């Protein structure tokens, strides 16, 4: 039967080329006797050039292929939460089968334009560097961009944690449920990765999808979509969904190793034509609906390695230029002493405010501004051997401002406590401070409202802003700690 | 003719065909499919077949299946009726309207206006805004590369264009968004809506949306814009107004060419690009031009690659750029708007020989003024505002007066300014700018002229500003 | 001519015109 | 103070001039290094 | 099954087989040879022949010749009695001291250890190098990478390693060569002995070796680390030691597969690689690791071809890794060895909750301070020095004595620099760096700084340097 | 090939043949000119100097017998010329008795011109070397496959040597136009291009040559081959591909910038980015006691003579830096043709790094050398037979040196 | 022009050459002007790499010199003998950003009899025609 099933030719690199199956469809999953599984890319007037999911040393020339008929779906739905799945959705954290009633189809098409409506929900990280000044909303697609080790899924695992404030809430309307993919990296870092979550009470609401670096390519290559699927069920449903690939560069490789191999035409970086095509369809899927369709969404954070800081390379050139906006992360940033290494200046969010709150907006606007204004004056500090008490000011705010955006890891913060630092400095109040202090007073400060003061940020957090009153009671707590400070 | 398919790889499908084979540029439909899928033919093999490119996804499809030539090109609904709806790259609806019922279908592969239909002559085309018609006058028939992208007004720029060719020249204009990315499509969508250039309840519409997704297949993101172009030329070949084109963005025109053709394995050229790169280029640009029936003006929206202006993509695309709108943040920041560059903008037809000596001469002066306050900004600042002369100190006083003259409120932020909006006239621009130079309202004070439409209004703003 | 280095000149080269233009004024 | 003035002047002007010129040839070596690097990948796949 | 060779070219040899087509990764043995020749396959081309590549010369085989299918994948003596000995590719003594008695033989091939197999314990691995401890600590059981470009001083580094902490080490190491220098095998074997760490008379041998140098085919060098790595497995697993492995270098293993690509008919990737680059490397990678069962403590040489660390095969390597020390010939250039590069350097333990917030204070500490003097490099270079700020010029100061101060003279270098080797407790490398960034010796002079151990050390030269 | 003491003094091409028309081989043995490098076992440290005749280099970045020493630089920055003035140095011991201390030297052109090997043999002739020389040539208009295999061909002629207790050197100049020849040849037999156009192979095409030089143990006759093979840059970028494919194989390199060459330094060794992987196991203690620490102390000095290109408000540590480092520069200076005898270099180096240099004008320092060693040859050789017997430094000759150099140097500058 | 088939655009210098050749041929004098040889180039070069050839420099292939030598070798002043007659020609070529180092923009140099380079500083400077009269040279 050459029609329904097919004989191995040759077998290599992971291509398999098989004779016969005449039936089958465009990216169908067939199977070789051996059990694994195959997907076929090219349909070719004399053969049928199918990626092998697995060790291509169980199978040989004549061994027997066979049609599933079936396209590529997984698991869906609430019981993947807190799991540990592989690309295909089967569980790998050994904690059993996974109880999934709903089975989705990895690649589907994006929502089109008209089931949509802007993006206006506020997606808190708890890093007030992004939440001031590269808001994010539900539904954006906003990429974490940055050379090896600058701190860009560390971006990601506060930004998951943070959403426990409101997991633990009542609101079911600010729950966000969070999906993280991880692609090409090594399984002892997810390892790492799902143990920092487990001890920060996030895998109850996190699901993994994990493409490691001994997982054969295809499989990496589908991991973000099987993942994207999983999210979509949460988008679809009114419900809220947080989805971070990390990284989108390894996919990218993973795919670029198959298009090779099955001979398609390479092209710069010897990147297949449809290398745009790839990530566009997935990133596309991530939307806000609108309430005719549910008001549920689907948030992007999608990871691309640059090198050298060649952000016009060219995968990190596509993926730019897909995304609303991109948080660019900075070694020489980094040692400085900036951790985050966000690059405030090229940092963006298309977005913008029409997802900030008017808590922060309030002060997030007139610190945008001083910053921009130190950053053009910021090389003059180094050798202003002389400059005028005009611009010596904005020097000063500048590397105040700059400190409050520093910030530790695993410590995402709440709305309220990210204003009311803040506005410390944005007010001119750390302004006699000492640079080297900042990081210590916010600390401290921080530390003392938290305790005494929980009934002012619960207003500022109710209320939404700052009222002249709470600005009032602001006003004294910080020069009373002030003075307490510096004694 | 029924061909089946002999091949499928990703994105290219290859078709045979027993008797009867389709010309190349052909659209063949495929038989037996959920949606509408058409194969664009792009060169015959041999031995009967044909090599194809999808419209869209390929999945699912099967060796042997029927594939019907529809004997032309991709054919689109061209006309009235267009006007305010939403189109595909094989001119579908999708805004969900219901069909788009017109009378005509155009093929979107067309040639161009051969040389005798060609005008022989340059003529401004007037906007009504004062930067624009003053310092980089728009050309009828001619492509304008519009720099700059979000924060700085792109949006209500190109919607007051549009409102104004409806209102100055009974024109319509046509948008085609060449891999747009579907969030920011359906937000134009509604954002034109309340505007009004579109009408959902009545056929008020001055423009027809065509759109090409990211998501779609490069065939598709690189045919829709010779789609939206085929709307327009009917605008202009059928009923002979004043159309405008909105490619956005050109760049992503070239890439979808380069898709395309890295798909039919050929050699990419310098920096990895098309062979054929400039005649991509060329059988499209070529198009837009003032023939003698009337003009397509096109509004082209420029991505520079790697921030370098001598890349192939942007190199190329200058060949045929008679003019440059620059939006730019920083003059957004004086609260100036539209925040277009009056010294970075530029225009060709900006020749006394074809603006005439007098606009020519204005336009010169109010660069000139606004390059020498350029110049004292830094000294300005320094060593203070005072060593400034009789003379520096009216070159700075008129350049802000100029500045403000410059800006101007649009008729399309209306429902948001709770202003009204103002179309000046090229012959109030000259006139307005041609006196500030002159000395004629020294006297008058900066904020009198921020925001107003002809001069007369810098100088009734000035009396309720006692 | 390496994209590094050409990066690393153009870095102090900028720094060098914002400190020599301060000191001009 | 003129003459630090002056040579300040000269020093920023040659430095922004310096700039621009670093700048465009930053863009002609990337441009060649890509196209480079492709043909390289075109010529040994074509061989084969 | 018996096939027959069809093609040679080079270190690839299609064979035909009549009967019973081996498997791809089977081992074969080519027949009519004075010495043992493996050909490993690779493809199936279909017709019944297999590609596959020699694990050493192909001169002299014939089209015809005959070759047996060995039914198994490379298989090499594991166990206890390969300590002390050196061996192949293919698991041959080499060290002519005869057979190598093992219970079990395992083949080369294996899955990688799966996900609920993964350890998370993370313990500083102190080795009294001063910048590699103050700045990117190594971790027991974790990935160590070394960087660099030729002659930058990955192996004695390496070599100063296997003294500083695998001679102390309670447990077994292998030391697998693969693609360097056959000169270098024979120092350290040698090295070895005379230290004891390899015992030739008796049981006492605490290191196994596995030898694949650049004398090699390209085929024996896309394999000795798999054996080299297999022979750690078994004390990993089998036994459930802490094992130490040290592989100089990985990047051979890659470049092996990068020569031989073409011939296996694949349009090439970026730079030349082969398409397979990251895959090949992953299912490798992945088998170097620290399980429940045993821990493996792996430090990795890592080339860096034309010095570009953004080449594909280091660009690639770096996610392997929980460590990684960086070495710049610009660096060395300068005559400070090590020539780990202080800001390219990192380790995934340089957490204030893991080595402290004195060390971790210290080490970004001492980062910042050389950061900001990078970043003035450039400038005082042209604008020169006077219209920096007193604050600014002291900072200058400081960076240049703590550039210094992280240098150190190796005991392994002693024939390069002149200098008794010193090795350095992490307490008396905290503090050096803490007093020399708290201004405590800002009197002394830089030189002072140069090619020395401990702080101490310094405040001596400084004095004999007095005059 | 060919192989034995038969081809001393003859110039062959790549087969063998010979191409002086001085009459037929009369050799009696024959061995592939493929074959693989002797393994682990039977070799041992490489220990014994290869006096280069070069203080910079036999000071700086020692040679020892097995070792291979990489020549590296861009076109006419001197790289032959070291080669030369090694071959020529050797009739110091080839003249001598001591049949342990004698190496036999080869020379392979390779995409060379016969007008420049024809130039090459005659000084070699004139200078009484072609005696212990081997000369295999294969050149420019040879073909690819001469070109290609030459380096080979002539190994195995170093290997009868090397297997037979006797000691051989031979020098590849260069390995930049057989990879061309390899090139060519793998190309034309249709295998697929890779990295700059090379084979995927080129590494192994030198490894495996340069893998046979080598310093077997007494169990195989002590005997050695040393390779120096020679590479030419483009623009001095070192860091490229085959530059440091080759720098990755030899035990070390020798690099010559056209900068130093132009500025009065030559030869023109870089000083920080040449290496020795052998250190000083590979020199007489008389120079190790010498030039010990030097090496790092003169990278450390081109340095800060670079940092204070501006006077910084320098130290006193870091001016008596800057005075040793010129100081030193000048005597690492050398011309061609000249090659000191170890105890020389000892001599004159013992001055500089003691100091009693350091009061003298850089510009005297030259000619103070010519003068110094001038004296010490002619009225004391008792004292180098002594440092040249012993090969040490003991503390009378020290302190006779002492007296010598400062009571010399003061007369000198009158 | 812009929209003329490649084989076309590549044609075209030809045949205008061939009819400045009447008259050169014939005691009469013309003139030829190729605006621009960069275009007919990049034409040339997309036959070329659509026929496959080995792309080079730029990815043109080979024999892109010669696309232009032979053209302009027909340019030429004959002598009574053959007429007196002769054939003017001044080719076109564009540079990216004064990059006269290019190897087109080499190619065409080292074929004509001098070059008149127009400068953009000078253009805009108001220095029109913005010849650079040290650079160009007759």
């Amino acid at each position: 039967d050459l029609e329904e099933t097919g004989r191995v030719l040759s077998i290599g690199d992971g291509i398999a080329r098989v004779h016969g199956l005449r039936n089958v469809q465009a990216e169908e999953m067939v199977e070789f006797s051996s059990g694994l599984k195959g997907m076929s890319l090219n349909l070719e007037p004399d053969n049928v050039g199918v990626v092998v999911f697995g060790n291509d040393k169980l199978i040989k020339e004549g061994d027997i292929v066979k049609r599933t008929g079936a396209i590529v779906d997984v698991p869906v739905g609430e019981e993947l939460l807190g799991r540990v799945v592989d690309a295909l959705g089967n569980a790998i954290d050994g904690k059993g089968p996974i109880g999934s009633k709903a089975r989705r189809r990895v690649g589907l098409k994006a929502p089109g334009i008209i089931p949509r409506i802007s993006v206006r929900e506020p997606m808190q990280t708890g890093i007030k560097a992004v939440d001031s000044l590269v808001p994010i909303g539900r539904g954006q697609r906003e990429l974490i961009i940055g050379d090896r080790q600058t701190g860009k899924t560390s971006i990601a695992i506060d930004t998951i944690i943070n959403q426990k404030r409101f997991n633990d809430g009542t609101d079911e309307k600010k729950k966000l449920y969070c999906i993280y993919v991880a692609i090409g990296q090594k399984r002892s870092t997810v390892a790492q990765l799902v143990k920092r979550l487990t001890d920060a009470d996030a895998m109850k609401y996190t699901i993994v999808v994990s493409a490691t670096a001994s997982d054969a390519a295809p499989l990496q290559y589908l991991a973000p979509y099987s993942g994207c699927s999983m999210g979509e069920y949460f988008r679809d449903n009114g419900k809220h969904a947080l989805i971070i690939y990390d990284d989108l560069s390894k996919q990218a490789v993973a795919y670029r190793q198959m298009s090779l191999l099955l001979r398609r035409p390479p092209g710069r970086e010897a990147y297949p034509g449809d290398v745009f095509y790839l990530h566009s369809r997935l990133l596309e899927r991530a939307a806000k609906m609108n309430d005719a369709f549910g008001g549920g969404s689907l948030t992007a954070l999608p990871v691309i390695e640059t090198q050298a800081g060649d952000v016009s390379a060219y995968i990190p050139t596509n993926v730019i230029s897909i995304t609303d906006g991109q948080i660019f992360l900075e070694t020489e940033l980094f040692y400085k002493g900036i951790r985050p290494a966000i690059n405030v200046g090229l940092s963006v969010s298309r977005v913008g405010s029409a997802a900030q709150t008017r808590a922060m907006k309030q002060v997030a606007g007139t610190m945008k501004l001083e910053l921009a204004q130190y950053r053009e004056v910021a090389a003059f500090a180094q050798f202003g051997s002389d400059l005028d008490a005009a611009t010596q000011q904005l020097l000063s705010r500048g590397v105040r401002l700059t400190e409050l955006l520093k910030q530790g890891q695993y410590s995402p913060m709440a709305i309220e406590e990210q204003v009311a630092v803040i506005y410390a400095g944005v007010r001119g109040y750390l302004d006699k401070l000492e640079p080297s202090k900042i990081t210590k007073f916010e600390n401290a400060f921080l530390s003392h409202v938290i305790s005494q003061h929980q009934a002012l940020l619960s207003k500022i957090r109710t209320d939404g802003k700052i009222s002249e009153e709470s600005d009032a009671k602001l006003k004294e707590i910080v020069t009373n700690f002030l003075a307490g400070f510096e004694a | 003719t029924t061909g089946r398919i002999v091949a499928v790889i990703g994105a290219v499908v290859d078709v045979q065909f027993d008797e009867g084979l389709p010309p190349i540029l052909n659209a063949l439909e495929v038989q037996g499919r959920e949606t509408r899928l058409v194969l664009e033919v792009a060169q015959h093999l041999g031995e009967s077949t044909v090599r194809t490119i999808a419209m869209d996804g390929t999945e699912g499809l099967v060796r042997g299946q029927k594939v019907l030539d529809s004997g032309a090109p991709i054919r689109i609904p061209v006309g009235p009726e267009t006007l305010g709806r939403i189109m595909n790259v094989i001119g579908e609806p999708i805004d969900e309207r219901g069909p788009i019922k017109t009378k005509q279908f155009a093929a979107i592969h067309a040639e161009a206006p051969e040389f005798v239909e060609m005008s022989v002559e340059q003529e401004i085309l007037v906007t009504g805004i004062k930067v624009v018609d003053l310092l980089a006058p728009y050309a009828k028939g001619g492509k304008i590369g519009l720099f700059g992208g979000a924060g700085v007004g792109k949006t209500v720029l190109i919607m007051e264009l549009i409102n104004n060719v409806a209102k100055a020249h009974g024109g319509y204009s046509v948008f085609a968004g060449v891999g747009e990315r579907t969030r920011e499509g359906n937000d134009l969508y509604h954002e034109m809506i309340e505007s009004g250039v579109i009408n959902l309840k009545d056929a008020t519409s001055k423009v027809a949306l065509v759109y090409g997704q990211m998501n779609e297949p490069p065939g598709a993101r690189a045919r829709v814009a010779l789609t939206g172009l085929t709307v327009a030329e009917y605008f202009r070949d059928q009923e002979g107004q004043d159309v405008l084109l909105f490619i956005d963005n050109i760049f992503r025109f070239t890439q979808a060419g380069s898709e395309v053709s890295a798909l039919l394995g050929r050699i990419p050229s310098a920096v990895g690009y098309q062979p054929t790169l400039a005649t991509d280029m060329g059988t499209m640009q070529e198009r837009i031009t003032t023939t003698k029936k009337g003009s397509i003006t096109s509004v082209q929206a420029i991505y520079v690659p790697a921030d370098d202006l001598t890349d192939p993509a942007p190199a190329t695309t200058f060949a045929h750029l008679d003019a440059t709108t620059v939006l730019s943040r920083a003059i957004a920041e004086l609260g100036i708007y539209p925040a277009v560059d009056p010294l970075d903008s530029t225009s060709r037809i900006m020749d006394p020989n074809i603006v005439g000596s007098e606009h020519y001469d204005v336009a010169r002066g109010v660069q000139k003024i606004l390059q020498d306050y350029k110049s004292l900004q830094d000294i300005i600042a320094i060593l203070g505002m005072d060593e400034l002369s009789e003379e520096d100190k009216l070159t700075v006083s008129r350049a802000r007066k100029i500045q403000r003259f410059l800006s101007q409120p649009f008729q399309v932020a209306e429902v948001f300014t709770g202003h009204l909006g103002k179309l000046v006239p090229l012959k109030e621009t000259i006139k307005g700018f041609q006196q500030i130079l002159a000395g004629e309202y020294d006297h008058l004070p900066e904020q009198a002229f921020y925001m107003v439409g002809p001069i007369e209004e810098a100088v009734a703003k000035a009396d309720k500003l006692a | 001519a390496t994209l590094k280095d050409i990066t690393r000149r153009l870095k102090s080269i900028k720094n060098i015109q914002k400190i020599t233009k301060s000191m001009k004024m | 103070q003129s003459a630090r003035m002056t040579a300040m002047d000269n020093a920023s002007k040659n430095a922004s001039e310096m700039i621009d010129k670093l700048t465009l040839t930053f863009n002609r070596t990337r441009q060649a290094v890509i196209t480079k690097e492709l043909i390289e990948i075109i010529s040994g796949a074509a061989a084969l």
